[PDB]
């Protein structure tokens, strides 16, 4: 797996060149805003079990045929597996937010995720809703635009990290579509 | 009966008295009201213009422009007559944003 | 599922053995006990609306805090999804009396159920208040026979001990 | 080659339980 | 339980001399000695790791698990110590999917393939309650590991003949390959993942590459399709004296 | 005359029928609690032009990809066609509330609706979201819990009708699922 | 796996129905003729070693190239594996006759059997012939019309058990063809 | 790749009502501050473009001389029109929080058009820089001759944001 | 005992390796937060008796059906045990601020907690109605430092996300 500093190394190992100062200003700025990246990670992992409970049960609201007999989220065994999957997509995105690089989300969580969900028969138009309901809830606490649960941050712009998470949640949505 | 767009329109009349209380369940072909959709399509297009966290996690597709023949002069190619001197004017009041694009 | 027939043919399959005489002695007991539990099955089939009507409001009489705002039984659609989730359980007791095993309960109604009720803030004590109401509402010579009541109540408190 | 009357980690236990 | 391939066309399984050395009170085992020792360690390194080709500066981090193995002569404790290593999670956990990690634990520690989706989903039920060490010690402390390998022999791919499902033999043949085959060749991407969750089977050429020498590796393929149609209802009739009876 | 109120629907044309003052006085003593049910359907259709104006705009309020270029409530006319079919659903639900059963709704409005939306490429995962906004307006207007507008009703309880008009809105949602 | 009572309750679970007295009259005759089902399966497992060796050597009789050099029943190594396999097939159809549903024969024995045989080189036309001999051996023990070995039964028809087990033997040919 | 109001040839008004503003005001962080910073510009839009292009003349009086560009009173009014349009898109860019519609509709090709008509680029860079230095003082309410009535707090985040938009205009004609 | 110092020495022992200067830098960050999470330590430890008097009644304010005879908190010895079972967590949150890790909550308070509250029918909704009070009682310029209220309100909802 890779992080934000290691992607700069493995791109300049491919050119047989030392990492000069012309490639350090994307990394010296990374440790400058690195405190407010860590400040915005734990707004996601502390609200995580309410986010998976909202994003699954809002997918039931939009598609009510998931809980019909023969639906995919019908019985109690199939309902708990859907709650377990949305916690896993939230867990691997919150590694990639912490690392600053989408390597580890791609090849442990998204590796063969589409061919698994076809074989199980999981609907792909409802499973992209549950990663997009919680996409909007993950740009909530970064931008502090939450209805309930206001969290005490420090003042400044965090829309770079809010747009980076929205890149990461659509990387899931481009993988299971 | 599906595509014919008819629907039972119910009208209740009540004047308080007992012999004033008809219900009329008649059938009308309802019509797609073209003009009041622009009070919905435009206002939601500027609701979603001003969302900071719905312009990310809901990203729009990459719309191609019209066939503008780059004639060669840049004051017609880059700034055509349909967009000449157009600019948004924002008119705030109490509980209203009210942008407008007009030639200024 | 799990029943009397799937127990003895998967006990035979792991040993690599044919159906022996002890395995056919078991399914004689499925023949002899069947007239009890297929009478309790077809009594609960033609009476399932009134036994989940009485089990539903005995839940809210014991726990009237659910109709406080913010709770589980907040509005009328959440009352209606409570009467549905106890009509699901009386369907599975009818499925377990027909099969003659605890199979349809523990993999359509009990598997995963502690996980989904913990996340969605449903209390399990309200679920066991409904099921234990129907176990006392049964009386012996009116609602069924005396041996159909032993089959019907034993599948009721297997569900109680699984949620407790 | 498994020799059914055999164990693996209660064999660890009883040499440090007969001394106790 | 006859199994016409096993000690006929393959080799005999390697391991320690006996299991009666643990009850010997002046020793712990028949003491093998360091030419009879390290050639057994060569067979544990070729089986838990695939053919990973571990280097000299990667074996130095496994120095402590061998030094315990040449005193406490249990093979199962050596396999348990090598699966909690960094060299087992940097090859089979780090850049793989979850059912790729699970399907290699059945290869490296049981010599078979997983038989079900219900058996496979219970290994992800143990991942939620203890991580990857709860998966590994539950395989090792199982009943299936005790009555096939024990403390005595290396966990090898065993041709049994009396498999509990026929599909279990198919997924074992896809998982092991030839002897010039490691298990890093896919980029993650579990091979058995589509067939476990759907209920179908494998491809006949991928299984017959991994069969031994002398077992008709590939013949029998008609030039039409290789699997079965579940929706087909054929008419199979029996001749009686009068006509033909279709007992359907 | 309630059997003649199905006659004006079945002809596939316009016919108007009504009851008198003495005829409705026989109707409210025949059926149970019919003064509430005429108060139920008057509370919807007095606000029916605001209900489909808020629900279709409320569908864009959380899903603005429909008015994205490439979406389905784009180019000037599809938004007008969506507002027509939102008003089609509201008049069949309010007639199902008035007649007391869903027997005119599932065969004349929902029969064939699922195959028509997937033929046209209508996103059916968002039309259930537009029905559930109209369900949330309807149980406010029956129980008079609408915040921006309060009507004048006789006192009592109407939660049986609000559960009835909620259940017709799931039948629209079950057919398009 | 399922049996004949579990097969009915998974049919009703697609409709969320109750297994009532209309559906129960098939299950009330499965227990009514349930003595004859037990009376028929110890007519098969009492003769099962004679049934396998007659069916395999009766397949050698109609095809003597199976025991020449290059046949796939040639040596002792290959002939004992063919005798083991026909005992496995007869074991799983005695489970399926006992349950009254061909689930356990179809997922454990027959699923994936066609791909083993086209990788090991097993001829499938003669393998169908060994199963089709012991189908005819099984219907002669059930109806008590075998030339040797008259067993002691009670009087009546077992003609629906003899054709139920003939359909279980026909699924083996349909799965390896 | 411009913005969500891609309604070109149709609509043109698109107001936002009161309850939908409550769906918007509970959706932007410092959305009360961002609306006051827009209204502190667009209430003073006439004086901003008048003082900028007169102060451009007050530092460079060669544009009133014949041969200069802002001779022939139409062309002074065209410079007053171009001073407004640079202000009205940046006052939109503060509102939307992005420069995507500004870089596509207003700033795109602005270097090539001004050298086509013979517009002096260096004087217009001075004209935007006067308009940059005014709107910093309007947003932080350090405007000298006129002080607005705002609530208490700071607006130094938005004042750094609007200077980033005005530097994009100075980059696009440099 | 999961913390910052154990996970960089149990991932070098599991690597079979000396600690180099990557996991020397991993507890340079232990120096920087030690001034702030030990600020919240004794601020809880001198105030612990009032913040369970103020949080423990809020589950008996929310759920007054607990005092009913036949239910969970039906006499005072069950009330006195209930204030003990929430002072155990405030003792355990005090350890999680000291060690810098989630260890003493993971192995003493949530380890096997979901089975004992199920079998004794103690409702876990009233446990996280009481940690949610102290998550909503702290005002950060009054009660502690600004960074200590981050670390106090990180281990309280860590209990909430583990108990539900
Ligand atoms: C984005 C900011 C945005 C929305 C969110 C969405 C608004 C929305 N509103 C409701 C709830 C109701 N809508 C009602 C309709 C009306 N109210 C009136 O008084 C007139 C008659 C009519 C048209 C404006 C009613 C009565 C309700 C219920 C009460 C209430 O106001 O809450 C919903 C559904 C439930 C919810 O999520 O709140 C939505 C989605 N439109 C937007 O632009
Ligand atoms: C020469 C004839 C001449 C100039 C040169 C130029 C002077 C000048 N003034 C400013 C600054 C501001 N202009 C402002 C605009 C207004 N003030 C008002 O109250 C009304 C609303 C409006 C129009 C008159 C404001 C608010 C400022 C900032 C306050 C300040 O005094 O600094 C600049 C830009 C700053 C700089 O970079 O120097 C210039 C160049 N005007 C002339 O008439
Ligand atoms: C958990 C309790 C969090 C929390 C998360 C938020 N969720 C937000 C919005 C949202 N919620 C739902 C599901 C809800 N809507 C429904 O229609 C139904 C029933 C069918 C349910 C259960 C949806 C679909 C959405 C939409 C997201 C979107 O499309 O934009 C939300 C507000 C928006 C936001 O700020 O992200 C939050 C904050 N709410 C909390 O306060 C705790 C922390
Ligand atoms: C945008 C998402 C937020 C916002 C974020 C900011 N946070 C800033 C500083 C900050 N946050 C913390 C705590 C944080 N650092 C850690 O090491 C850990 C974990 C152990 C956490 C949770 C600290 C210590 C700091 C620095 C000073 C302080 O505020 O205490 C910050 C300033 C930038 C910076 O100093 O790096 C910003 C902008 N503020 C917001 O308003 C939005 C909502
Ligand atoms: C063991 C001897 C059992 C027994 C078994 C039965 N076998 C029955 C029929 C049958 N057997 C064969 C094979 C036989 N015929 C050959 O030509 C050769 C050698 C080349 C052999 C070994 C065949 C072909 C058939 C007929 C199957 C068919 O028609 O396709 C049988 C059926 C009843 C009957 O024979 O009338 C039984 C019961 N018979 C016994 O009594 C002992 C217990
Ligand atoms: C058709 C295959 C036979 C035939 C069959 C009949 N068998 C009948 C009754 C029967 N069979 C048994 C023994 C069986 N039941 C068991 O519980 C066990 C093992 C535990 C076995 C092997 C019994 C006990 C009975 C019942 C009669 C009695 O108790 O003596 C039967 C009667 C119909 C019925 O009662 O079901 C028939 C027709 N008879 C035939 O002629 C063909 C060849
Ligand atoms: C009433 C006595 C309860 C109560 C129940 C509520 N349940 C809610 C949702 C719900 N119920 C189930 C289980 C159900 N589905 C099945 O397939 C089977 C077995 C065949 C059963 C028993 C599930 C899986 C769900 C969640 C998904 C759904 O809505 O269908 C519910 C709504 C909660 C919510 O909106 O999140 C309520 C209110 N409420 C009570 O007061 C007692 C505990
Ligand atoms: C060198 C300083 C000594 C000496 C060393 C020898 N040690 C031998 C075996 C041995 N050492 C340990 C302890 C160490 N290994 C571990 O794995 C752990 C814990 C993780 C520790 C502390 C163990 C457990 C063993 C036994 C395992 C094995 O059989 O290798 C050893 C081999 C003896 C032999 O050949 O049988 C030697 C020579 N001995 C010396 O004479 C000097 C003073
Ligand atoms: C609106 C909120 C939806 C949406 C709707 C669209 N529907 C379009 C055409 C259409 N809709 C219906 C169903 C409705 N109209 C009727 O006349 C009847 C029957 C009484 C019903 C139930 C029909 C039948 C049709 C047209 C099919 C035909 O005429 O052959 C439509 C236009 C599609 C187009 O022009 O390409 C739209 C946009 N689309 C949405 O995005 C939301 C979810
Ligand atoms: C439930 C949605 C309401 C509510 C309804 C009640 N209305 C009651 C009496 C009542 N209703 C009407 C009007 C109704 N009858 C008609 O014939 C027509 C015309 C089509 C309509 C709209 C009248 C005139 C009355 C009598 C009032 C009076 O005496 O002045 C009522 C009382 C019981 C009953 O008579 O059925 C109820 C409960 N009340 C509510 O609280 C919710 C909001
Ligand atoms: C004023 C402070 C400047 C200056 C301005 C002049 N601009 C002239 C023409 C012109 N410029 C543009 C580009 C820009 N203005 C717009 O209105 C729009 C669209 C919204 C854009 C992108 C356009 C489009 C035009 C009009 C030409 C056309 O439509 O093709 C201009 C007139 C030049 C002339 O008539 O020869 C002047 C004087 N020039 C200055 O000296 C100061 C620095
Ligand atoms: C920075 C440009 C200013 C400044 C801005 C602040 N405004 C604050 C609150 C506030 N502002 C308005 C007006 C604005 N909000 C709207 O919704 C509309 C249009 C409908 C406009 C023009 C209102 C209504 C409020 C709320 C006041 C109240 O609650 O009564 C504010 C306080 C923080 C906040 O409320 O978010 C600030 C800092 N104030 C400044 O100091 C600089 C100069
Ligand atoms: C499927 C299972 C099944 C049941 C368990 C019962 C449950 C049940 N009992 C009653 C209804 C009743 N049940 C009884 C019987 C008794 N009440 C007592 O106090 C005595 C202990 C006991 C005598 C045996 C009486 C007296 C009534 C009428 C009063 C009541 O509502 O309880 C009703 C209402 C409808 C009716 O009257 O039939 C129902 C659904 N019915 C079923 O269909
Ligand atoms: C170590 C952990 C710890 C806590 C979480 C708090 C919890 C707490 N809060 C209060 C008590 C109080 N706390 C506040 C403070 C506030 N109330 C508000 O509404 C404001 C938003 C906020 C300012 C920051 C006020 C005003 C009271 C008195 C009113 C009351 O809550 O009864 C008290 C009673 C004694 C006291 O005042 O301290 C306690 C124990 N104290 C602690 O020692």
């Amino acid at each position: 797996m890779l992080d934000a500093f290691s992607r700069v190394v493995v791109n300049s190992d491919a050119k047989a060149a030392y990492v000069g100062g012309s490639d350090l200003q994307a990394l010296k700025s990374f440790i400058a805003d690195g405190n407010k990246r860590l400040d915005a990670v734990n707004s996601i992992v502390s609200n995580a079990s309410c986010m998976v409970s909202d994003a699954v049960s809002g997918m039931i609201c939009e598609n009510p045929g998931l809980i019909s007999p023969g639906g995919n989220c019908y019985t109690n065994r199939r309902m708990a597996a859907c709650l377990r999957d949305g916690e896993i997509i939230l867990r691997y995105v919150s590694y990639a937010l912490l690392a600053g690089d989408a390597s580890v989300l791609e090849d442990r969580c998204l590796n063969g995720l589409k061919e698994t969900y076809i074989a199980l028969g999981v609907p792909t138009n409802s499973s992209i809703r549950a990663v997009s309901i919680m996409k909007a809830q993950a740009v909530a606490f970064i931008t502090n635009t939450a209805t309930e649960r206001k969290m005490s941050f420090a003042a400044g712009d965090c829309t770079s990290l809010a747009s980076e998470v929205a890149s990461y949640f659509d990387r899931v949505g481009a993988a299971i579509s | 009966y599906m595509g014919t767009s008819v629907a039972p329109e119910i009208v209740l009349t009540d004047k308080g008295s007992d012999m004033s209380r008809k219900v009329k369940t008649e059938d009308k072909k309802v019509a797609a009201d073209q003009a009041a959709a622009m009070g919905i399509l435009a206002n939601m297009s500027l609701y979603a213009s001003l969302n900071p966290v719905k312009r990310m996690t809901y990203k729009a597709k990459e719309q191609a422009p019209a066939y503008v023949k780059k004639t060669g002069n840049p004051v017609e190619d880059f700034y055509p007559s349909s967009w000449r001197n157009m600019a948004p004017v924002i008119s705030l009041s109490a509980n209203r944003v009210a942008v407008a694009f007009e030639k200024i | 599922m799990k029943s009397v027939i799937t127990t003895v043919v998967s006990a035979a399959d792991a040993a690599g053995r044919f159906p022996s005489n002890s395995d056919l002695e078991s399914i004689q007991g499925n023949i002899q006990r069947s007239a009890a539990r297929l009478e309790a099955a077809e009594k609960l089939a033609g009476n399932h609306e009134a036994v989940v009507k009485e089990a539903g409001d005995a839940c809210f009489a014991k726990y009237a805090y659910l109709k406080n705002p913010g709770e589980a039984g907040e509005n009328q659609e959440k009352i209606n999804k409570c009467y549905r989730d106890v009509d699901h359980y009386m369907r599975l007791v009818n499925y377990c009396l027909v099969v003659g095993g605890t199979g349809p309960l523990d993999e359509w109604g009990i598997a995963g159920a502690r996980e989904v009720y913990r996340t969605l803030n449903l209390p399990t004590s309200a679920y066991v208040a409904s099921i234990a109401y129907t176990r006392d509402r049964l009386c012996v010579p009116r609602d069924m026979s005396a041996q159909a009541g032993v089959e019907f109540s034993a599948y009721l408190d297997y569900l109680i001990n699984a949620l407790s | 080659r498994r020799t059914v009357s055999f164990n693996a980690r209660v064999a660890r236990n009883k040499s440090q339980a007969k001394k106790i | 339980a006859f199994s016409s391939i096993q000690n006929v066309l393959t080799d005999a399984p390697l391991g320690t001399p006996s299991a009666m050395g643990f009850l010997d009170e002046r020793t712990e085992k028949p003491l093998m000695g360091p030419s009879e020792m390290d050639e057994l360690v060569y067979a544990v390194y070729k089986q838990v790791f695939g053919n990973a080709h571990i280097m000299e500066s990667e074996r130095a981090e496994l120095r402590d698990a061998e030094s315990l193995f040449r005193y406490l002569r249990d093979v199962r404790e050596f396999v348990r110590a090598l699966a909690k290593s960094n060299a087992y999670t940097s090859r089979f956990l780090q850049g793989n999917q979850q059912y790729r990690f699970f399907e290699l634990n059945f290869k490296h520690l049981l010599g078979r393939g997983p038989r079900s989706l219900e058996e496979m989903a219970s290994h992800s039920a143990l991942y939620a309650e203890g991580g990857f060490e709860a998966v590994i010690d539950a395989i090792l402390d199982s009943d299936e590991y005790a009555q096939e390998f024990g403390s005595t022999v290396v966990p090898y791919c065993r041709f049994k003949g009396e498999y509990p499902t026929n599909e279990e033999f198919n997924r074992m043949l896809v998982l092991k390959g030839a002897n010039s085959t490691s298990d890093k060749a896919g980029k993650g991407r579990s091979k058995l993942c589509y067939s476990i969750a759907a209920g179908c089977s494998q491809n006949w050429l991928s299984m017959s590459k991994a069969l031994p020498f002398g077992t008709e590796k590939g013949t029998g393929f008609n030039l039409i399709s290789s699997s079965r149609n579940p929706a087909a209802r054929p008419r199979i009739g029996t001749k009686i004296p009068g006509g033909v009876v279709f007992s359907s």
